[PDB]
């Protein structure tokens, strides 16, 4: 309920790493593939935790 | 006549008005590539940089779908204009011969 909001932005971002953390259970995407993330430029992101 | 059709133009309003039946058409068929249908987007080029091919493909689906659809209603309206028109043709035709 009180889940933290966090923006990202000005910088580059390597997915490709993150990706090949299989370690994490649930690595999912739903607007884009995680194949195709580290190819794409954004206005900005936000994260949550 | 000279002075009549030098300072009215409201005598060349029928062909006035083809013209601007044809490109009003036309332009609504253009400006329809700018709809979703549904799509997350309407830029192919952007879906296929974004999703994967056994994802892409619903969206495209969708927009070949759209698309698509909209190209044959265009082409009804121009024959039936078309089939108009050459009715006027023919009786120009006859017009000038007889």
């Amino acid at each position: 309920y009180a889940w933290n909001r966090k923006r990202i932005s000005n910088c580059v971002a390597d997915y490709s790493v993150l990706y090949n953390s299989a370690s994490f259970s649930t690595f999912k995407c739903y607007g884009v593939s995680p194949t195709k993330l580290n190819d794409l430029c954004f206005t900005n992101v936000y994260a949550d935790s | 006549i000279q002075d009549s059709l030098s300072s009215t133009a409201s005598a060349l309003g029928k062909l006035q008005d083809v013209v601007n039946q044809n490109a009003q058409a036309l332009n609504t068929l253009v400006k329809q590539l700018s709809s979703n249908f549904g799509a997350i987007s309407s830029v192919l080029n952007d879906i296929l940089s974004r999703l994967d091919p056994p994802e892409a493909e619903v969206q495209i689906d969708r927009l070949i779908t759209g698309r698509l659809q909209s190209l044959q209603t265009y082409v009804t309206q121009q024959l039936i204009r078309a089939a108009e028109i050459r009715a006027s043709a023919n009786l120009a035709a006859t017009k000038m011969s007889e």
